C-alpha cells in the first residue's frame, strides 16, 4: 500500500541472473589427471 | 553394524580394494569422471585398476572433490 519508510519486504532472485552450464565442451582437467594418472599405471606394466 | 567414520578426508564411493566399484552402488558422479577417462566395467571391477582410479579419488578429497572440479564443465 501506501508507505513513508521501512518496508521490512523480502524479494525473490532477480529473472535469468542463474546462469548454467550446457554446451558440448570437452572434459575437466580433473578428469584430464586421472587420465595421467592412470597412464602411470598402464606404462607401468610395460616397463621396471 | 555401522560404518568407520574414517572417510572424512574422502566421500560416498561403492569402491573395495577386493573387487573394486561395486557398479550396483556405484554413483553416478564417479561413472561420469570414470567415462570421460575412457574406462570399461572390466577395469573398474579389477580390483588392481580400479584401486588405480580411486587413489586418484581419495587423493584430492574423495567424491566430492573431484565434483567440485568436474563442475567446472
Amino acid at each position: 500500500g501506501t508507505v513513508n519508510f521501512k518496508p521490512s519486504r523480502p524479494a525473490p532472485p532477480p529473472p535469468t541472473s542463474g546462469q548454467a552450464s550446457g554446451a558440448s565442451r570437452p572434459l575437466p582437467p580433473i578428469a584430464q589427471a586421472l587420465k595421467d594418472h592412470l597412464a602411470a599405471y598402464e606404462l607401468s606394466k610395460a616397463s621396471e | 553394524g555401522s560404518h568407520m567414520s574414517n572417510f572424512q578426508h574422502i566421500g560416498h564411493v561403492g569402491w573395495d580394494p577386493n573387487t573394486g566399484f561395486d557398479l550396483n552402488n556405484l554413483d553416478p558422479e564417479l561413472k561420469n569422471l570414470f567415462d570421460m577417462c575412457g574406462i570399461s566395467e572390466a577395469q573398474l571391477k579389477d580390483r588392481e585398476t580400479s584401486k588405480v582410479i580411486y587413489d586418484f579419488i581419495e587423493k584430492t578429497g574423495g567424491v566430492e572433490a573431484v565434483k567440485n572440479e568436474l563442475r567446472r564443465q
